[PDB]
């Protein structure tokens, strides 16, 4: 309950805060007078998300660290990591990382 | 060129060797610590077994008393088929409290930061 | 189905270790080095047993083994005693390590009291073992009989009378 | 050979940092297996206690299990402290 | 009843999305809803896997859809009694994946090499 | 179909995942892992038509942990007797169930 | 009991708003991603209630198979996108029964 | 009491990002053989109040065209996450103390670019579409890095608890332990920030602003407490209070540095510099530190 | 795409299979089920052009949609029974959600509508691949929960995809979609099996296969995708044609071919439960497949259509890749009858 009230607190100090600003200047009288899809930048946000999903699976490893079997642990927490770099290089070799 | 790399490569022993020494001693620590936890736990067991029991009397009487014109209603009447003792749950134990102590039982380890 | 045994109010009575959790960290080393046979008895009890109700007796013993332990602390140790847990109990994770210098005060004068010496590092989660005349249970899951197997048939194989006999085939 | 050292000292020029993480990642996979010290963090975590240790029922048969904690039988902690 | 709460609102924001106005405005819908629904399971005890749908799910393939769209035109009762030790029970079974889970590791990251090689492949083109 | 690849070669690829009660790490138990363990242990080697008609105790005992339809359902009917009662004014609640009690540790 | 209903619910409405398919194909992305994030919910408090020690893998282990998919689904929108100029429903007519 | 906390967590910080614009200017002026605002004030020192009035007092400029939802709910995200993401902080205290707050940060962090794609979208342009589009591309995936350089070095942590990191440099920094992964931390920092070499990009914007630099403050305290941490006395918090302090700005003054001594990256340049320098260096570094610790009995205590 | 990775998504394909076929936990199946999905796509999309991407898409749909049916009925099965084994379903909804989920995967009737758009927007390898191998999990899983499956929606999905491929092939003039609907009406006859006997399903898998094989080779040969460019086969090679139409007089369950031993042993199973009505209807509603199979057997061989000049350059040419066991399919597909009592193998 305290972090929502602390998230509370922050929204509606932001809120009213922003409310101010944008009707403080509104009283006074003034005046009061496409196509391209770029390939590239959804590859790069693909590729954003599966290095992203690769990092959801590498998390767990603080307390992958304590389990007495620490071989097989040591093993599988390679085998992610070079299966990740080998995801990079495949991208890279086939000219996905490109400008 | 070769004496930036022997620097960068000293500072990072040493800063392994340090740590290690200093994790090593933590480990002890822990160690000092679950063994305090081991030792007192028989005594929170024995309290924690009796205060349950104490709510489930409690409760047992209680019901006692609300259900007795019901008709077809037994006092303390098992759900189960099995008489092996079985561990409540928190609605058994709280279901006639007040909400304080309800919401406190239930979510005072979560909200507690 | 069946009814819920619970014992009575006054079963449940019993004269409570009052101390917070500061005090009982404190003195938790000696605690279980001096009163290990009753807890081991009791913890052996509940995990054989896997009832509440039938361990009550083995907890009324435990409380009043550490009620012992605590009255001997106090009638002989009191004041190093104090300055060990206020500084326990000062920590927000009430840690062993910041002011060992209390802690070996008290260590000494329980030394020089009742010659306890502290458990060392390893020895409190040593697996031990305990000799009660409590019997052993033979059911302690309240199981009922296992349904018989099947009549798990077995003799010489003998090959198929007049063959596969599927319609007009003569193999 | 080399053909082989050739390939590292131009390597080593123009790409430095391709060099260095292939170098430290197959230095981390196969240090792990030489190194000695591997086998002390795997005792260290066993002799971590996170659980209660269930003591066993004496039937006069068992003289490896200790009595009471102070007793010398048992596993001993005191390589750990040497660490 | 604050999980009861929270279910409704999860139920409403995916009822408001599901009408399916303006995609940007149902993506909006289904960050609400995440919201909820991560909320929902932080209430329930699970931080970890609460905070993996508030960092992996809403910060990264909601935000890739709304990037591509971009670019185109009762409780409390059913709970526990005893308490988990010296560790968190979910933090221990989520870490067994790499002791007990070598399987599931090994799919899990074949499937993810195969379906880079995949993406690239369809994206190629020509 | 099934080719029981794990039992001609004793693998254990997906079996450590299957049951509750199931060497779970650190032995932290599972809620139901007691009903759950009499079940296996009455239906094993009996085939499923015999285990779904002579373990039924067992299952339905395991179902009652897992669900707790008839504990929710028998509190609820003791709640509303309880309510209707302080509404016709009857019944009132002892100190122990109004906060005024002695708490032990 | 009512909060399992509220999950099964909003999955079922999030299935119905897939098969309704007014038009934008990225709609039906959406729809499946709330579909799976109502198994996610589901499946956690499942296993979170009944202390399921090693199942506490099985929600990860899902929401990034169809993290995955996911991906998938929007590669194959923006081609179809590249050969139409949008993603309306409606322009997939080639192929009939 | 804990409203009271809450605010004095909150307003203390916008008057430091308040001032540090000030001090920013000052900074770079006599790095520019020049002085910074002097005149507005005895040293300047009125002169962020006189900045705020100004802007507050004058006209907004809505679009009059645009969708006033997501125009509205931008800069109200981006000052929320910026203020929330200092609740988790240790100094030596914090005001929530989380498990894993780590997490809670990155989580906190990935969502900051919704404000970025709304303002973008919401802008009723083409081309501001595109700079929108082209700052998240750079912030997700300077973001990947960023996660991968936080698992690793949490990995001679023990876990992700905050308060821990201050038991872990006890008696040494974390910096004399990993240089490498703190120096392309501190780079990912700078462009996840936008702050120059990567820069590439009335009322609403002085919001976005202020959820800027507080940004950059807090990236640097966080910075501070991983990588030099302070010594903690439990019966004096003010000591690492001071440190902290010290330490953070240091680090604040030396993005200025930064932003005064170098020119500014390419779109491409800078997406070659992450995805061919700092991923691969960070994963083989990555699997260094998960091997380290095994090889040297050096695993830390707490699961 | 590259050889390799042609090669590598092939095999990606039969392992997620496989993977489906060996695990025994629910989890392992549905991802199983993905990684098929999954490594299939390219495949259909090896020949990039607007056809393919539609069908692609489509397949993607329907496939992702049929996944997380099978996720959400896997949930409440666990629900309901704190297990994950793949046995007894312990649920009738859990069970209803599965039936449906894998009768999407499937392509049973009602969501057979799917399967000819596909077939006509893929290439005829690929269509060959969809048609084949890409039952082989979903009626495995079928058959190890058959003993749970409510049998009048089994029976209801099996009869409605019978009448739905008879009538759906009456009126198709590509080739494609004849075998799209041949393929929903001989899954229809497989899943009618189920509930009594899941070795017959497995017989009926097989048959199908072979013969499906040996007309997607067939018609890979003779490179025609129309019942006009079929036409001018034989002033090329008539011994093509010859064997397709016999294949064909095989497909359509005239004995003594092949084609005749599923639907035979099929009915006497049935017969064997006191079910006569259903392979009446059953048998009946398959003499629409024989109808439009002896349409195509007429504009095939059995007469000579008009042909063009330009075929005579076409005489001076012969096949550079031949496809082995093509012949040992044609045998397998036509010849195999007289070897019926070998179903005790369990195949
Ligand atoms: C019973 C149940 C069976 C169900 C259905 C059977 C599945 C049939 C499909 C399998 C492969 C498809 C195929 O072979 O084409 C159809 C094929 C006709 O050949 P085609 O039309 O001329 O080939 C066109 C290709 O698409 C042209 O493609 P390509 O030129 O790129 O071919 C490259 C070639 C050459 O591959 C290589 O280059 C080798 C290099 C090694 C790569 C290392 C990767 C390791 C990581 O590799 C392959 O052809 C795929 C082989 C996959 C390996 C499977 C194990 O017909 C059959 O294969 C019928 C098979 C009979 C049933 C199987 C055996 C009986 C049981
Ligand atoms: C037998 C046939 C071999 C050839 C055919 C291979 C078929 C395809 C490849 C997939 C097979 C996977 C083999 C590994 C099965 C996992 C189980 C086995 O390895 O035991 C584990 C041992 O772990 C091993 O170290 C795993 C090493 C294997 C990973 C390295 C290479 C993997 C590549 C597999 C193909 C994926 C793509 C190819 C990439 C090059 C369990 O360790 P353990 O601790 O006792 O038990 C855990 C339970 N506890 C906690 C209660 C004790
Ligand atoms: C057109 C007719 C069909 C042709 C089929 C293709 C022919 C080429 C295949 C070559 C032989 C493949 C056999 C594989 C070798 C060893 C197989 C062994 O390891 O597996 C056994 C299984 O062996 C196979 O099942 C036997 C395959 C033999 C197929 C022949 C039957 C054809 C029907 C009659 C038509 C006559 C055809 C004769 C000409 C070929 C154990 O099975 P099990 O793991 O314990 O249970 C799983 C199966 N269940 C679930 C159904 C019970
Ligand atoms: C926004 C931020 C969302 C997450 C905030 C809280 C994160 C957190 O981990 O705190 C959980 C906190 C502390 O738990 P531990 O750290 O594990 O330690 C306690 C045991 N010693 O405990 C709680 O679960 C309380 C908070 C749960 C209820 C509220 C959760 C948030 C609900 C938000 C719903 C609205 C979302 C709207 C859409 C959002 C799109 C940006
Ligand atoms: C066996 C260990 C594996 C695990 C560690 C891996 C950690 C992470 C590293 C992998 C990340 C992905 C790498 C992708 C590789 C792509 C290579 C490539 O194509 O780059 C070439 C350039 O690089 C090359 O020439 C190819 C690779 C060169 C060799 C690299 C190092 C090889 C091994 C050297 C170290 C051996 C061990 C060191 C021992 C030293 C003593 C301790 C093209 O670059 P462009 O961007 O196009 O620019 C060119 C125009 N200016
Ligand atoms: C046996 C034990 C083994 C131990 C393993 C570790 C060994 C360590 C080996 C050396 C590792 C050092 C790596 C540190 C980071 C390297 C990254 C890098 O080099 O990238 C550069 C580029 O990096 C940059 O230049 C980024 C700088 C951007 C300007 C920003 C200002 C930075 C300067 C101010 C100093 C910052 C100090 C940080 C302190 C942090 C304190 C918390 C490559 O770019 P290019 O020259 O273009 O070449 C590749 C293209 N073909």
């Amino acid at each position: 309950m305290n972090i929502m009230l602390t998230l509370l607190t922050n929204v509606t100090l932001a809120s009213l805060l922003v409310l101010i600003a944008f009707w403080l200047p509104q009283l006074n009288a003034y005046s009061e007078k496409r196509l391209p899809f770029s390939m590239k930048f959804f590859l790069v946000a693909i590729t954003f998300l599966l290095f992203d999903l690769e990092i959801a699976l590498l998390l767990p490893l603080p307390w992958a660290s304590q389990t007495n079997n620490l071989k097989t642990m040591l093993t599988m927490a390679l085998f992610l990591l070079i299966l990740l770099a080998a995801s990079l290089a495949y991208e890279w070799t086939q000219k996905g990382l490109e400008w | 060129g070769y004496s930036m790399f022997a620097v960068g490569i000293g500072t990072l022993l040493f800063g392994y060797w340090s740590m290690m020494k200093w994790n090593r001693e933590r480990r002890r620590l822990q160690i000092e610590d679950f063994e305090a936890r081991i030792a007192l736990m028989p005594l929170f067991q024995a309290e924690k077994d009796r205060r349950v029991l104490q709510m489930l009397r409690e409760n047992l009487e209680e019901e006692a008393i609300i259900m007795k014109d019901v008709p077809d209603w037994k006092v303390g009447e098992s759900v189960f088929h099995t008489t092996r003792w079985v561990t409540p749950m928190m609605g058994e134990l709280y279901g006639l409290r007040t909400n304080e102590e309800i919401l406190s039982a239930t979510y005072g380890f979560i909200w507690y930061t | 189905p069946g009814i819920v045994e619970l014992p009575t109010l006054e079963d449940l009575k019993v004269q409570e270790v009052k101390v917070s959790s500061s005090v009982l960290k404190a003195a938790a080393h000696h605690y279980g080095a001096q009163c290990d046979k009753p807890n081991k008895e009791f913890m052996l009890c509940r995990w054989e047993e896997k009832d509440p109700r039938r361990c009550l007796e083995e907890g009324k013993l435990v409380n009043q083994c550490a009620l012992d332990f605590f009255r001997q602390i106090k009638r002989h140790c009191a004041e190093p005693f104090t300055e060990y847990w206020t500084c326990i109990d000062y920590s927000g994770l009430q840690l062993f390590r910041h002011c060992r210098k209390q802690q070996a005060k008290f260590d000494e004068c329980v030394l020089d009291k009742l010659g306890w010496v502290r458990p060392d590092l390893g020895e409190l989660s040593k697996v031990t073992k305990v000799k009660t005349d409590r019997p052993l249970p033979e059911n302690p899951y309240h199981s009922r009989a296992r349904p018989e197997p099947n009549p798990e048939a077995e003799g010489d194989l003998k090959p198929a009378k007049h063959g596969s006999r599927l319609f007009f085939w003569t193999m | 050979a080399g053909r082989i050292a050739s390939f590292l000292k131009n390597a080593w020029a123009k790409e430095p940092v391709l060099v260095a993480s292939f170098a430290i990642g197959g230095l981390a996979i196969i240090l792990p297996s030489l190194s000695p010290y591997t086998n002390y963090a795997i005792r260290i975590n066993r002799a971590t206690p996170y659980n209660y240790p269930v003591p066993l029922r004496d039937d006069g048969n068992m003289p490896d299990v200790p009595s009471h904690p102070q007793d010398p039988q048992g596993p001993s902690l005191e390589w750990l402290k040497n660490l | 009843y604050i999980a009861f709460i929270l279910s409704t609102i999860f139920v409403i924001g995916f009822v408001g999305f599901s009408s399916k106005p303006s995609p940007i405005y149902g993506g909006l819908g289904l960050i609400v809803s995440g919201g909820v629904g991560c909320g929902i399971v932080l209430n329930f005890g699970g931080s970890f896997l609460g905070l993996m749908v508030f960092l992996i799910y809403l910060g990264g393939m909601l935000v890739v859809f709304g990037y591509t769209t971009a670019m185109a035109t009762g409780d409390w009762v059913i709970y526990d009694t005893g308490d988990s030790g010296f560790f968190s029970e979910e933090a221990m079974g989520i870490a067994a994946l790499y002791s007990y889970g070598t399987w599931l590791v090994i799919v899990t990251g074949w499937s993810l090499l195969i379906g880079v090689v995949v993406i690239m492949e369809i994206t190629r083109g020509n | 179909p099934f080719f029981d690849v794990q039992k001609r070669l004793g693998l254990d690829l997906d079996r450590w995942m299957t049951i509750q009660s199931a060497e779970q790490p650190h032995k932290i138990p599972g809620r139901c892992h007691a009903f759950e363990k009499e079940w296996i242990e009455c239906a094993h080697g009996i085939g499923g038509i015999r285990a779904e008609k002579e373990c039924k105790i067992e299952f339905d005992d395991f179902v009652e942990c897992l669900l707790r339809q008839k504990t929710m359902k028998r509190l609820s009917a003791i709640k509303r007797q309880r309510d209707k009662l302080i509404k016709e004014g009857k019944y009132t609640p002892p100190p122990h169930h109004l906060g005024k009690e002695d708490p032990r540790p | 009991p009512l909060v399992y209903m509220n999950i099964i619910m909003a999955f079922a409405i999030a299935l119905a708003g897939l098969l309704m398919y007014r038009s934008h194909l990225m709609s039906s992305l959406l729809c499946l991603e709330g579909m799976m994030l109502s198994l996610f919910i589901m499946s956690t408090l499942i296993i979170l209630n009944t202390h399921f020690t090693l199942a506490n893998m099985m929600p990860i282990i899902l929401l990034v198979f169809a993290a995955c998919e996911a991906a998938l689904g929007l590669s194959l929108l923006v081609m179809v996108s590249n050969t139409y100029g949008t993603d309306y429903v409606q322009n997939l007519n080639l192929l009939q029964c | 009491m804990f409203m009271i906390n809450i605010l004095s967590l909150i307003i203390p910080i916008l008057l430091a990002v308040a001032f540090l614009t000030l001090v920013e200017r000052k900074v770079l002026g006599y790095m520019q053989l020049r002085k910074g605002p002097n005149v507005v004030g005895p040293y300047g020192l009125l002169q962020p109040i006189a900045d705020a009035l100004k802007l507050f007092t004058k006209e907004p400029l809505r679009p009059a065209t645009s969708s006033i939802s997501m125009f509205i709910i931008a800069p109200i995200l981006a000052l929320s996450l910026a203020l929330t993401m200092w609740v988790p902080l240790p100094m030596p205290y914090p005001l929530i103390n989380m498990n894993l707050g780590v997490l809670f940060m990155l989580a906190m962090s990935s969502l900051a670019v919704y404000s970025i794609l709304w303002s973008g979208w919401a802008s009723n342009s083409k081309y501001a579409l595109i700079g929108a589009l082209r700052a998240v591309a750079q912030t997700i995936s300077y973001e990947v890095t960023l996660a991968i350089i936080l698992l690793s070095v949490l990995l001679m942590n023990g876990s992700y608890t905050l308060s821990t990191l201050i038991t872990t440099q006890e008696h040494i920094w974390m910096i004399f332990t990993s240089w490498p992964l703190a120096m392309m931390w501190f780079i990912s920092t700078l462009a996840e920030t936008n702050r120059a070499p990567f820069d590439l990009t009335a009322g609403p914007f002085a919001m976005f602003f202020m959820a800027e630099y507080a940004n950059i403050i807090m990236m640097n305290a966080f910075t501070a407490i991983l990588f030099l941490g302070a010594s903690h006395d439990p019966h004096t918090p003010e000591l690492y209070t001071i440190n902290f302090v010290l330490k953070t700005l240091a680090l604040t003054i030396t993005f200025l540095w930064i932003r005064a001594s170098y020119p500014r990256f390419r779109y491409d340049q800078l997406m070659h510099l992450l995805w061919k320098s700092f991923l691969p260096l960070t994963l083989a570094l990555c699997m260094w530190h998960i091997s380290l610790p095994i090889m040297t009995a050096s695993i830390p205590p707490q699961s | 795409m590259n050889p390799i990775i042609y090669t590598t998504l092939i095999m990606t394909v039969m392992s997620g299979t496989m993977l489906v076929m060996i695990s025994s936990h629910w989890l392992l199946i549905w991802i199983g089920f993905e990684m098929n999905l999954l490594a299939m796509i390219p495949v259909l999309m090896k020949n990039f052009n607007p056809r393919a991407t539609e069908a692609a898409t489509k397949y993607f749909l329907t496939q992702a949609t049929a996944s997380m049916m099978l996720m959400m009925a896997i949930i409440i099965n666990l629900l309901y029974s704190g297990q994950w084994t793949i046995t007894k379903m312990f649920n009738p909804v859990a069970m209803t959600m599965m039936t449906m989920a894998l009768a999407m995967k499937l392509g049973l009737s009602p969501f057979h509508f799917w399967v000819p758009e596909v077939t006509q927007g893929i290439s005829l390898q690929a269509g060959l691949l969809l048609l084949t191998w890409q039952k082989l999990a979903p009626l495995s899983v079928l058959c190890q929960i058959s003993q749970s499956i409510n049998p009048n929606l089994m029976l209801t999905m099996a009869m409605l995809s019978i009448l739905i491929g008879g009538w759906g092939g009456l009126n198709q003039t590509q080739l494609r979609k004849i075998m799209a609907y041949s393929s929903i009406a001989h899954m229809g006859w497989m899943t009618a099996v189920l509930p009594y006997n899941t070795t017959m399903t497995i017989l009926n898998l097989l048959i199908y296969i072979t013969m499906t094989l040996a007309m997607f080779m067939l018609l890979i040969h003779s490179s025609a995708t129309t019942t006009l460019s079929l036409s001018h086969t034989w002033n090329k090679m008539p011994v093509i044609t010859s064997l397709m139409m016999v294949t064909l007089l095989s497909m359509g369950g005239l004995p003594p071919l092949s084609g005749f031993m599923p639907k035979w042993m099929i009915i006497q199973e049935m017969t064997k439960n006191e079910s006569i009505i259903m392979p009446t209807l059953m048998a009946m509603t398959a003499l629409l497949n024989l109808y439009f199979y002896m349409r195509l057997a007429y504009s095939s061989s059995l007469t000579m259509f008009p042909s063009t000049n330009n075929m005579k350059m076409k005489w001076q040419f012969e096949h550079t890749k031949q496809m082995k066991l093509l012949p040992t399919m044609i045998v397998l597909s036509t010849l195999v009858l007289p070897m019926t009592p070998a179903l005790s193998s369990l195949n």
